[PDB]
């Protein structure tokens, strides 16, 4: 087989800027059949360059791809919000084994934005049910990168949260991030201080959001 | 209009077999060849078989041969994946694809792409999820939070939209997560002014195609 190997792993840059793209052969690639795709996430790929450097139907001009051999090139010139995806290159001049790319994932770069955040104590009906789930919400962010801490009680938590982050938005290029604490029912109930503590890039001290489990 | 539709996926237990339509239309389907391509969650992509557009030229990836075949019927604008002793390495979302047109050979590059239809190989039960509401509090700057948690589900995919598809500025619905029970978890969020609290109602529609279950949620301040 023919491995493709993309850099790299990831690109950040701000709107209007140039983002190139590199995809090496372990062998040459016949008659330059090389293809670039464009994947937002839920969608299926979407096609830009095949044969190197013929554009696909309805693709701008700022996707521009290059090269030759064992080393191809695709150019996004003029980066919009819209551009948030990854990149995969694509050979098939080879025996029918055609091979994929790891992918290049592209991030719009913006002013830093602290999150604004909130915290959310079991519910009732949750709690009726066995199983008790605090969530804590960052809403509206940027950079990616934040740090968030579950203390019970002001004993720190380690192993027991599980976080999940929303693409990047499409107007106004943020992020949102939700950190999910599970525990026993009965171990929530034998606790009263419940915080989420947030550390980021656009604040000079990490925020606290906490409940007592007398709240109301 | 060129169209593809993926159709036939869903859960399978290991060893299992499971077959794959994809119906086409807004070209000469006879003068295609007709590929599959699959995608595991999270990962990248992988070409799967391809068939000519008279059926004289079937090529397999390595990982598939002797499991999979693939079949095409041009009076129906068809083509077709049976897939025998499924494995786990084979859940991915499965995509039906067409060449740019004019290409020299069988298998090149894809221009059109269906939707995609999700096989989800693994011996777990089916099992719709909880949905517990997230109640707003008493406040960043005037902004509320409020949300639904879709708790404890299998397999994958759920969807949720805020009254009804109405509301949807300020929604943040995040990707699932996979617990250590094997089963799966979202949550789907919504800031709002305080103040909307008393003059709107917030209802999370969650629907779990894979167990038929619609869940709506009315959120509430506590
Ligand atoms: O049989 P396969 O697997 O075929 C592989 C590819 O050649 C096709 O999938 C296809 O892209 C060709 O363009 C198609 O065929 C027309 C030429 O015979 C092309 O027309 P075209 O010149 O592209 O013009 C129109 C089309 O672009 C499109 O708009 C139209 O069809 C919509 O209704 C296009 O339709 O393999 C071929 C190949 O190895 C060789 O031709 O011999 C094999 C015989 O089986
Ligand atoms: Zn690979």
């Amino acid at each position: 087989e023919i491995v493709l190997t993309q850099s790299p792993g990831t690109l950040s840059l701000s709107p209007g800027e140039r983002a190139t793209l590199s995809c090496r052969a372990s062998q040459s690639v016949t008659s330059n059949y090389l293809a670039w795709y464009q994947q937002k996430p839920g969608q299926a790929p979407r096609l830009l360059i095949y044969d190197t450097s013929r554009r696909a139907t309805g693709i701008p001009d700022r996707f521009s791809g290059s090269g030759s051999a064992t080393d191809f090139t695709l150019t996004i010139s003029r980066l919009e919000p819209d551009d948030f995806a990854i990149y995969y290159c694509q050979q098939y001049g080879s025996s029918p084994p055609v091979t994929f790319g790891h992918g290049t994932k592209v991030e719009i770069k913006r002013t830093v934005a602290a999150p604004s955040v909130f915290i959310f104590p079991p519910s009732d009906e949750q709690l009726k049910s066995g199983t008790a789930s605090v969530v804590c919400l960052l809403n509206n962010f940027y950079p990616r990168e934040a740090k968030v801490q579950w203390k019970v009680d002001n004993a720190l938590q380690s192993g027991n949260s599980q976080e999940s982050v929303t693409e990047q938005d499409s107007k106004d290029s943020t992020y949102s991030l939700s950190s999910t604490l599970t525990l026993s029912k009965a171990d929530y109930e034998k606790h009263k201080v419940y915080a989420c503590e947030v550390t980021h890039q656009g604040l000079s001290s990490p925020v606290t959001k906490s409940f007592n489990r007398g709240e109301c | 209009e060129v169209q593809l539709v993926e159709s036939g996926g869903g859960l399978v237990t290991p060893g299992g077999s499971l077959r794959l339509s994809c119906a086409a239309s807004g070209f000469t389907f006879n003068t295609y060849s007709m590929n599959w391509v699959r995608q595991a969650p999270g990962k990248g992509l992988e070409w799967v078989s391809s068939i000519s557009r008279s059926s004289d030229y079937i090529y397999y990836a390595d990982s598939v041969k002797g499991r999979f075949t693939i079949s095409r019927d041009n009076a129906k604008n068809s083509v077709y994946l049976q897939m025998t002793s499924l494995r786990d390495e084979d859940t991915a979302v499965y995509y039906c694809a067409r060449d740019p047109g004019g290409m020299p050979t069988t298998v090149t590059t894809w221009l059109y792409w269906g939707q995609g239809t999700l096989v989800t190989v693994s011996s777990a039960s089916t099992k719709g999820p909880s949905v517990f509401p997230l109640a707003p509090s008493s406040t960043s700057g005037g902004t509320a939070a409020l949300g639904c948690l879709v708790k404890d589900y299998f397999p994958e995919p759920v969807t949720v939209s805020w009254n009804s598809g109405a509301l949807t500025s300020g929604v943040h619905t995040f990707p699932a997560v996979l617990q250590s029970s094997g089963l799966y978890s979202l949550s789907s969020v919504v800031t709002v002014p305080s103040s909307s609290l008393g003059t709107q109602t917030y209802i999370c529609n969650v629907n779990h195609k894979p167990s038929n279950t619609k869940v709506d949620k009315r959120v509430e301040p506590k």
